[PDB]
């Protein structure tokens, strides 16, 4: 006659009813993601109004026990998540206002098309037209065209849908008893009630920016280096002082340098690792590829994929016939379902991405007899984590030679080592800056620090500072550039990309050390090791059930994020770096700017 | 000579968890090796006699029980262990004398559209001793405010129904289960193999 007894048949209940239920909404939008008709997406719609409907029954439920009360840490946090009032404080007509604005801007952005001028009839979208400019076009004038155009059409219609969109957030997020929206995202790191293993949302910015710090040594030297090569390739254009145009970072925004590898090779005597040739002239099977990271799973004690997963996974484009949705994605639909969604092609960038899907799977295979409300990753950062381990191990050149696609030559000058990791920091360490200035000023914004007169004043005036980049045209109050990257026009928090960069070097450490390497630690390959495997393993099973900060330690030793992993494995890079640099210049100017007047 | 004695074994359907069924079995010719090449049985295991002296043994009684349950619950069949099945459905005798059978249906049991058609006991007042059944709908309720009326706040209606699809991951496929148990008594009856 217990509060806690009473709580646990709830519980059971709950999870009993719900299983079913995502069960079903997740067969529904795998049948519409999978082929898109009208009876699919009405399908999907009414079996996840459904499970919202039993949800938020089960919240005001969940509401009638008092959390105080609750002794036994596990079930108080299965009722937290269901007492989460979420978007239900809001009265019903703000709350479809903003549902309506939501599912418009994300309209916009994936449909948005700019038309040439010079030529009104060639139209682009953002993908595949615009990004295929922004990655391999080596014209100024053309880049800043599609820079140009894609924010000064989108973004302004995004504007005022924008600011509709932070001021009803915040005020969500301020009924739900926290400060603005980015609290109530902040509150994924908030650990409360775990002697000797708290840590505060206030916390989390002290340690982003304690790290930042840290990491910004070696971002100032690749940002140099990429400065002086950038400007063997757009002459006249770059000063040797100033920040990097927006438009010549690889890419529509600059999330990733990959686009410029390219222009900034150290060696191009050295061959660049590209295995693409070599899996078209070997005898290949989609399946195999796939099967092929099931042997690499296997090889370090994982369990085999279900018989479920080859049967209903979609291992290859299905044609024109079925049109799908193509950005890759591990599905874990519940009751044991596990399926990969990816229009596979015979390319290096697929493999490691495969490698990371599956890796995702094997953390949704892990953790199933957790409890329904437990069946979430530690934190929001620790799945996307755990799949970029195994694409690094996946993309290391002993591991290539082992699987037998590469030359049993294996030639490797310090090279070719380095040419490996200044690949990589164009991707990694390009991405930090953007990734913390991003959710730097939004979290700002939904503070109320930055009025509405200036939101792109102060955003232009962050990004030089942090990130050293400068706009090739000036932008006033009716531009609204923030809102031109997806993750922010569809209400995606961002800070994940940052913490898990950090934690998938923690975890590449440790596993290595477990698996006794000894060389640099780029060279690392988990292969074969089922003592690194066990390691992940003890990690995996625990789901959401225990701190995030607990789960770390477990693996890792230590109880907060750590930068050391980064720093080391890109050490020999760095020094390379300070060398290349010498005669460069180290900093940037605050105030050098592509325009003038 | 009457009796194929596997009318239960193979049949259309079967009955829920919570309601298992009881029949007697008599004037056989028990051979069970050509079940032994049979659809492969995912568990057979004796606890009172030897597998390899079935047909020898001449017993007295014998009673057959069947039922269906989902594929991780099917491991509680079996003294000791006591959960969800061995509990609120189905307990079995800490002292057992005989054998338990249990295979997989693949589509059998599954269908496209799913299977709403077997129950099960989640919510129950105390642990049913061995060989009970309570098939009672009284809306259980562990909170002292006893409703009594109809579905309640903290009142709950104790019977749940298993979902089977053919998509579903073995953990809970549907798993189809035969209890053969031998009493021990001084009477004769008529069966041997
Ligand atoms: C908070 O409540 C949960 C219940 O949801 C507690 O977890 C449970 O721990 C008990 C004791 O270890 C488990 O019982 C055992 O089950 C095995 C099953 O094989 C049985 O053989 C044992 O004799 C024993 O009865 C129970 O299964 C387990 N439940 C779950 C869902 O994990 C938890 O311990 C509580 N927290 C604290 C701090 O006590
Ligand atoms: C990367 O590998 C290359 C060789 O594979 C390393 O280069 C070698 O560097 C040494 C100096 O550390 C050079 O030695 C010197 O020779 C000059 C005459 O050429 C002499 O005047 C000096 O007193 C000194 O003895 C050596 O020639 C050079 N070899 C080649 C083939 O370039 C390089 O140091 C490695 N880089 C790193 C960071 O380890
Ligand atoms: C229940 O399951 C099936 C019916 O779906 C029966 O199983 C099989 O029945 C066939 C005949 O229809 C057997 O073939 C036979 O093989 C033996 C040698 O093994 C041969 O001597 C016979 O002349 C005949 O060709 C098949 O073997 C048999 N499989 C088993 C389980 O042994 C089964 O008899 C049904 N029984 C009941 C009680 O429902
Ligand atoms: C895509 O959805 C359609 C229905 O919207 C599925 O239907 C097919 O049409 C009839 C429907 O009864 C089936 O008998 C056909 O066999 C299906 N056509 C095929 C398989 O080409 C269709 O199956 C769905 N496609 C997929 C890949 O799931
Ligand atoms: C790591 O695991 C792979 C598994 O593929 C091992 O590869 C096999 O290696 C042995 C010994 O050289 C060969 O006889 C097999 O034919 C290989 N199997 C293949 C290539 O599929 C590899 O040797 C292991 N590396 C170790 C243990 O250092």
């Amino acid at each position: 006659s217990t509060i806690e007894e009473q709580a646990k048949t709830f519980l059971d209940k709950f999870n009993h009813e719900a299983e079913d239920l995502f069960y079903q909404s997740s067969l529904a939008s795998w049948n519409y993601n999978t082929n898109i008709t009208e009876e699919n997406v009405q399908n999907m719609n009414n079996a996840g109004d459904k499970w919202s409907a039993f949800l938020k029954e089960q919240s005001t439920l969940a509401q009638m026990y008092p959390l105080q009360e609750i002794q036994n840490l596990t079930v108080k946090l299965q009722l937290q998540a269901l007492q989460q009032n979420g978007s239900s404080v809001l009265s019903e007509d703000k709350s479809k206002r903003l549902n309506t604005i939501l599912n418009t801007m994300s309209t916009i952005y994936s449909t948005g098309k700019v038309c040439n001028p010079d030529n009104p009839q060639e139209c682009l979208l953002l993908e595949p037209g615009l990004n295929e400019i922004m990655a391999n076009s080596l014209d100024y004038n053309e880049r800043l065209w599609a820079w140009e155009s894609w924010r000064s059409e989108v973004g302004k219609q995004l504007r005022p849908l924008y600011e509709e969109y932070v001021v009803l957030k915040n005020e969500m997020a301020r009924a739900n008893h926290y400060e603005d929206y980015g609290d109530y995202w902040r509150g994924d790191y908030e650990v409360n009630g775990v002697d000797g293993y708290d840590y505060s949302r206030g916390q989390l910015i002290e340690d982003v920016e304690h790290t930042f710090e840290e990491i910004k040594p070696l971002y100032e030297h690749l940002h140099a280096y990429v400065r002086a090569k950038l400007m063997n390739a757009y002459p006249s254009y770059i000063s040797p002082i100033g920040c990097l145009p927006a438009h010549l970072l690889g890419d529509m925004w600059g999330r990733f340098w990959t686009n410029l590898y390219s222009l900034t090779v150290p060696f191009g005597q050295k061959p660049n690792i590209d295995v693409t040739d070599a899996m078209v002239d070997q005898a290949w099977d989609a399946q195999r590829i796939f099967k092929e990271a099931e042997k690499f799973f296997v090889s370090v004690g994982l369990p085999n994929m279900t018989q479920g997963f080859w049967e209903n996974s979609m291992l290859t484009d299905p044609g024109n016939v079925q049109k799908a949705v193509c950005h890759p994605t591990a599905w874990d639909l519940g009751k044991g379902d596990f399926r990969i969604l990816m229009c596979t092609k015979v390319t290096m960038d697929d493999f490691l991405t495969a490698h990371h899907e599956m890796g995702h799977i094997q953390y949704d295979m892990a953790y199933a007899a957790q409890p329904f409300l437990l069946r979430n990753g530690a934190n929001e950062g620790f799945h996307e984590a755990v799949g970029e381990i195994m694409s690094l191990s996946a993309a290391t050149p002993k591991h290539l030679k082992s699987i037998g696609l590469l030359s049993p030559d294996f030639q490797e000058d310090n090279e070719t080592e380095i040419n490996f990791l200044l690949k990589q920091a164009l991707t990694i360490v390009g991405t930090l800056p953007f990734t913390y200035m991003l959710e730097k000023w939004r979290w700002m914004v939904f503070k109320g620090e930055i009025p509405k007169d200036q939101w792109m004043k102060k955003w232009w005036e962050m990004k030089r500072e942090i990130v050293g980049v400068v706009e090739p045209v000036p932008h006033d109050e009716t531009y609204c550039d923030p809102a031109s990257l997806f993750h922010v026009s569809n209400d995606y928090s961002f800070i994940r990309y940052y913490t898990r960069t950090l934690y998938q070097f923690q975890f590449q450490e440790a596993l290595c050390q477990a698996a006794k390497h000894e060389g640099p630690l780029h060279k690392c390959d988990i292969s074969n090791s089922t003592e690194a495997g066990q390691k992940l393993f003890n990690m995996l099973r625990l789901g959401k059930s225990e701190p995030w900060t607990l789960a770390l330690e477990n693996v890792v030793g230590a109880k907060n994020m750590n930068v050391r992993p980064l720093l080391n494995y890109f050490e020999p890079l760095f020094t390379w770096l300070k060398d290349q640099n010498k005669n460069s210049f180290v900093g940037w100017s605050t105030d050098w700017s592509p325009y003038a007047d | 000579n009457l009796c194929p004695f596997g009318e239960v074994f193979n049949a259309t359907t079967f009955a829920s968890v919570y309601a298992w069924n009881r029949k007697r079995i008599s004037n056989c010719v028990a051979d069970y090796s050509v079940l032994y090449n049979s659809t492969s049985f995912s568990t057979f295991k004796c606890y009172g006699v030897s597998p390899t002296k079935l047909n020898d043994l001449c017993f007295t009684n014998v009673y057959a029980d069947s039922f269906v349950i989902t594929g991780d619950e099917v491991r509680q069949i079996a003294p000791g262990q006591t959960g969800k099945i061995a509990d609120y459905n189905y307990k079995l005798p800490d002292d057992f004398t005989g054998c338990v059978i249990a295979w997989n249906s693949k589509h059998i049991d599954a269908k496209e559209g799913g299977n709403f058609n077997y129950l099960y006991r989640l919510f129950r007042k105390a642990n049913l001793k061995p060989f009970e059944r309570d098939i009672s709908t009284e809306i259980y309720q562990a909170g002292s405010k006893p409703c009594n009326g109809q579905t309640g706040l903290n009142c709950y209606y104790p019977l749940y129904r298993y979902g089977f699809y053919p998509t579903d991951g073995v953990g809970h496929q549907p798993y189809r289960v035969v209890v053969l148990s031998f009493e021990l008594l001084n009477a004769p009856a008529t069966v041997c193999g």
